[PDB]
C-alpha cells in the first residue's frame, strides 16, 4: 500500500501541473474546435481501452497545427497505411 | 531528440556515447534510432551508439558489426593546447570472451518477482567488476560469465572461485 | 460521324465532382473532336502493330501491346 | 428507403449502359471510317475493346478541367482549360489549337451575322 | 500485485509526454523553479519510489 | 588542383542520391546520361510552371501551382496530401519551413 | 450433375455482350426494354443452375477456335508425314 | 573495384538539398520570373520523387534481363517511360 500511496501521490502531482501548463501557454484556439488538452485526453483512454487497434480517425475538430505539433516532436505517430488514422506512442513498452 | 537535426548528429552521438546507463535504453527510444537508420543508411557514428544499446537490452537489438575502426573521430579540438596546461595544472579465440551471463535468464516470465517488486537485494553487474575494492564488498553475490572458461585469464574471479 | 453534343456533356456531368461546375457551349464543342482523335489514334496505332506483325487482321492482343503508350501519350 | 436507394443505383447503372450502348453505337462506326482506307479488318472484339477503353479515359478528362477550372477560380469551364490538357503532346497541341482558332473565326462570322442582322 | 501493473504503466506514459510538450513549447523552464523541478523528476523511473 | 563546373557540382548530389536507391552495382557509362535525364527534366518542369502561373494571371510561382502540378504527375492524390509528402522525405529543418505548427501561445508560423 | 461455373460464366458474358448490342441499336424504349431483359437473364441464370446435366469436360469457348486451327494444322503435318513414310 | 563500375553506396550524404543551385538554374532558363522564398525547397522535394522513381524503374529493367550490374540501355529504357510520366 506505501507504494502504492507514494505513486497515486505523485502521478496526482503530475497530472495537475500538466494541466496548468496546458492553460498558459496553449489557451483555448481562437464546427468548433476542441482544446489540446482534450485531444490529448482521447488519446491516451484509446491506448488502453482497446490495446489492440489505438487508432483514431481525425476529425475537423482537430485543426491541423494542433495535429502537427503531436506529430513533429514524436508523441503521436501516423498509421503507416492510411494516413487519416494517428495514433499514440507506446511509451510503456 | 536532438538526433532529428542533421547538423549535430554526429556530435550528439558521441555525447550519448558517455551519458548512456541501463535506465536510459527504453524499448521506444529502440525503435526510434532504427527508423533515423533506415533514413540516412551505414552511418559510422550511429553503428557505435547502436551496439552499445544491444549490449545494455539485448532482448530488443541484434547487430552484427565487422571488424577496431575508430567509429568517431579523433579531431584535434579547438581546446587540446590548453588541455595540456590543464592537465600540467592537474600533474602538478582458444579461451571464450567474457560476456554477461547469458538473456535466457528469466526469458519467458509471467510478472515481476516478489522480492523484485519490493527491490530487495539482487546481483552485481559483471561490467561494473573492474577493481579489488569493488570486489571486495561485493564478493557474496556475484553475476557468473556465460563461458566459465573467460575465468582463466581474470584475476579477480580467480580469487572467486578459490572459495 | 461524330459524337453527339448533348452526348458528350452526359458523360462529363456524371463524373463532376461538384454540381456548381458547367461547361460552356464553346467548350463543350472543342470536347466532341478530342474524343474523336483519341478513338481515331486509337484506331491507327493498332493498324500499325498489325502491319509490323503482318496479321491478315487487327485482334486483341495487337491492341493490348500499344494501349499503354497511347495513356502516356494523352 | 433501402429498396429505393437500389432503385436509384439501378437507376444510375441503367444510365451507364445507355451512354455505353450509344459510345459503342459511335465508336464501331469510327472503326468502320478507319477500315476502308487501312483495307483491315477489326476483330469485334476489338470495337468492344476500345469503347471500354474510351469510357475510361472520360473520367481523367472530367476531373482534370473541374481541377483546371477551380484554379482560375472560375465555376465554369472555358476553351482556355481544354488546351491545357493538350500539352502532353506537341504534335495534337498544335492540331487542336487550329480548330480552336477556326472555332474563333466562326464564332467571329457568327457575331458579324448578328451584326448584320441589327442593321436591318 | 495486479493494481501495480497498471497504476505504473499510467504514470510513465503521463512522464514521457510532458517531457515532449515542454520541449516543443520551447519555453525556458530554468527560469521557473516551480517547473524545473518538475523537469529533474520526469526521467526518474517510478519502479524505485 | 581541381577545377568543377558549378552546373555539375549541382547534378552530382543527385546522382548519388540516385546509386543509394538502386541498391545494385551501376556501370560508370550509366552516370552521366543519368545527367543528361536530370537537365531535361529541369528544362521541362520549368516550361510547365510557366502556363500554371500564367493561367492565374499571376507572374509570381505560389507554392499551390507545385501541388497542382504534383497532382497531375500522379505524386499527390486525396489520400496523400503535400503535407504528408514533406513529413516522409525531408529533414527537421526543411519541415519547419514548410508545414505549419501552432505553438507558444497559438501562434502559428508560416502563417496558415 | 449440375454443369460447372464455366458454362454460367460464359454464358452469362456472352449475354451481357448480345444485350448491349441489341440494345446499341434501339432508341426509344430503353427502360423497360433493359428491365425485361435482365428480368429474363437472371431467370434464365436460374433455369440453367437448377438444370441437371451428366458430367463432362468443356474447354472455354473463347479459345476453341485457335485450338483447332493448330489442330488442323497438325492434322496436315501428321498425315503427310505418315503418307511419306509408308511410300518409302 | 574498378574504375568503370561503381558500388552502390552504403551511406547516404547529408539530406543537406543544394538550395544556391536551384535558384540559378531556375534563374537563367526563366529570367524574368521571382520565385518565393520556400518554392526552392519544394523543387528539390520534386526532383527527389523523380530520381526515387527512376531508381526503381531501372532496377526492374536489369532483373528482367538477367543482369547483375545496371547498364546504359537500361537507365534509357527508363528514361523514356518516366519523364513522359513526370511531365503533367
Amino acid at each position: 500500500k506505501t507504494k502504492m500511496l507514494n505513486i497515486k501521490e505523485y502521478k496526482e502531482k503530475l497530472l495537475s501541473t500538466l494541466g496548468e501548463f496546458l492553460e498558459d501557454h496553449f489557451p483555448l484556439p481562437d464546427v468548433n474546435l476542441i482544446t489540446l488538452h482534450e485531444m490529448l485526453e482521447i488519446l491516451i483512454n484509446r491506448l488502453f481501452d482497446v490495446p489492440h487497434d489505438p487508432y483514431v480517425k481525425i476529425s475537423d475538430s482537430f485543426w491541423p497545427p494542433y495535429v502537427e505539433l503531436l506529430l513533429r516532436n514524436g508523441i503521436a505517430l501516423r498509421h503507416p497505411e492510411d494516413p487519416t488514422r494517428i495514433r499514440l506512442e507506446a511509451f510503456h513498452q | 531528440a536532438s538526433l532529428q537535426d542533421d547538423a549535430l548528429c554526429p556530435y550528439v552521438c558521441h555525447l550519448l556515447y558517455l551519458l548512456t546507463k541501463k535506465e536510459n535504453v527504453k524499448p521506444f527510444r529502440v525503435r526510434k534510432l532504427l527508423d533515423l537508420q533506415a533514413k540516412m543508411g551505414m552511418q559510422p557514428h550511429l553503428q557505435a551508439l547502436l551496439s552499445l544499446y544491444k549490449f545494455f537490452a539485448p532482448a530488443l537489438i541484434s547487430v552484427s558489426l565487422p571488424v577496431k575502426k575508430i567509429y568517431f573521430k579523433n579531431s584535434e579540438n579547438l581546446w587540446k593546447t590548453a588541455l595540456l596546461a590543464v592537465k600540467q595544472r592537474n600533474r602538478g579465440s582458444v579461451i571464450p570472451v567474457l560476456n554477461s551471463s547469458s538473456y535466457t535468464k528469466e526469458c519467458g516470465k509471467k510478472e515481476m518477482s516478489l522480492s523484485d517488486c519490493l527491490n530487495r537485494s539482487g546481483s552485481f553487474p559483471l561490467e561494473q567488476l573492474q577493481s579489488f575494492p569493488q570486489l571486495l564488498q561485493n564478493i557474496h553475490c556475484l553475476e557468473l560469465p556465460s563461458q566459465m572458461g573467460s575465468v582463466l585469464n581474470n584475476s579477480l574471479l580467480l580469487h572467486y572461485i578459490n572459495c | 460521324s461524330g459524337f453527339r453534343k448533348e452526348l458528350v456533356s452526359r458523360l462529363l456531368h456524371l463524373h463532376f465532382k461538384d454540381d456548381k461546375t458547367k461547361v460552356s457551349g464553346d467548350a463543350l464543342q472543342l470536347m466532341v473532336e478530342l474524343l474523336k482523335v483519341f478513338v481515331v489514334e486509337a484506331a491507327v496505332r493498332g493498324v500499325r502493330q498489325a502491319q509490323a506483325e503482318d496479321a491478315l487482321r487487327v485482334d486483341v492482343d495487337q491492341l493490348e501491346k500499344v494501349l499503354p503508350q497511347l495513356l502516356l501519350d494523352f | 428507403m433501402e429498396e429505393e436507394a437500389e432503385t436509384e443505383e439501378q437507376q444510375r447503372f441503367s444510365y451507364q449502359q445507355r451512354l455505353k450502348a450509344a459510345v459503342h453505337y459511335t465508336v464501331g462506326c469510327l472503326c468502320e471510317e478507319v477500315a476502308l482506307d487501312k483495307e483491315m479488318q477489326f476483330s469485334k472484339q476489338t470495337i468492344a475493346a476500345i469503347s471500354e477503353l474510351t469510357f475510361r479515359q472520360c473520367e481523367n478528362f472530367a476531373k482534370d478541367l473541374e481541377m483546371f477550372a477551380r484554379h482560375a477560380k472560375r465555376t465554369t469551364i472555358n476553351t482556355e482549360d481544354v488546351k491545357l490538357l493538350a500539352r502532353r503532346s506537341n504534335s495534337l497541341l498544335k492540331y487542336i489549337t487550329d480548330k480552336s482558332e477556326e472555332i474563333a473565326q466562326i464564332n467571329l462570322e457568327r457575331k458579324a451575322q448578328k451584326k448584320k442582322k441589327s442593321e436591318d | 500485485r495486479q493494481n501495480l501493473q497498471m497504476e505504473i504503466k499510467i504514470t510513465t506514459v503521463i512522464q514521457h509526454v510532458f517531457q515532449n510538450l515542454i520541449l516543443g513549447s520551447k519555453v525556458n523552464w530554468a527560469e521557473d523553479p516551480a517547473l524545473k523541478e518538475i523537469v529533474l523528476q520526469l526521467e526518474k523511473n517510478v519502479d524505485m519510489m | 588542383r581541381p577545377r568543377q563546373d558549378p552546373h555539375k557540382a549541382g547534378l552530382s548530389h543527385y546522382v548519388k542520391l540516385f546509386s543509394f536507391y538502386a541498391k545494385m552495382p551501376m556501370e560508370r557509362k550509366a552516370l552521366e546520361m543519368v545527367e543528361k535525364c536530370l537537365d531535361k527534366y529541369f528544362q521541362h518542369l520549368c516550361d510547365d510552371l510557366e502556363v500554371f502561373a500564367a493561367h492565374a494571371g499571376r507572374k509570381t510561382v505560389k507554392p499551390e501551382d507545385l501541388e497542382l502540378l504534383m497532382r497531375r504527375q500522379g505524386l499527390v492524390t486525396d489520400q496523400v496530401s503535400l503535407h504528408v509528402l514533406v513529413e516522409r522525405h525531408l529533414p527537421l529543418e526543411y519541415r519547419q519551413l514548410l508545414i505549419p505548427c501552432a505553438y507558444s501561445g497559438n501562434s502559428v508560423f508560416p502563417a496558415q | 450433375q449440375p454443369l460447372s461455373k464455366s458454362t454460367r460464366d460464359h454464358l452469362q458474358t456472352m449475354m451481357e455482350s448480345v444485350i448491349m448490342t441489341i440494345l446499341s441499336n434501339s432508341i426509344k424504349e430503353k427502360e423497360e426494354i433493359q428491365y425485361h431483359l435482365n428480368f429474363l437473364k437472371k431467370r434464365l441464370l436460374q433455369q440453367c443452375e437448377t438444370l441437371k446435366v451428366p458430367p463432362k469436360k468443356m474447354e472455354d469457348l473463347t479459345n476453341v477456335s485457335s485450338l483447332l486451327n493448330m489442330e488442323r494444322a497438325r492434322d496436315k503435318a501428321n498425315e503427310e508425314g505418315l503418307a511419306l513414310l509408308q511410300e518409302e | 573495384m574498378a574504375l568503370s563500375t561503381i558500388v552502390s553506396q552504403r551511406k547516404q550524404i547529408k539530406r543537406k538539398a543544394p538550395r544556391g543551385f536551384l535558384k540559378r538554374v531556375f534563374k537563367r532558363k526563366k529570367p524574368q520570373l521571382r520565385l518565393e522564398k520556400s518554392g526552392d525547397l519544394l523543387v528539390h522535394l520534386n526532383c527527389l520523387l523523380f530520381v526515387h522513381r527512376l531508381a526503381e524503374e531501372s532496377r526492374t529493367n536489369a532483373c528482367a534481363s538477367k543482369c547483375r550490374v545496371i547498364n546504359k540501355e537500361h537507365v534509357l529504357a527508363a528514361a523514356k517511360v518516366i519523364l513522359k510520366k513526370s511531365r503533367g
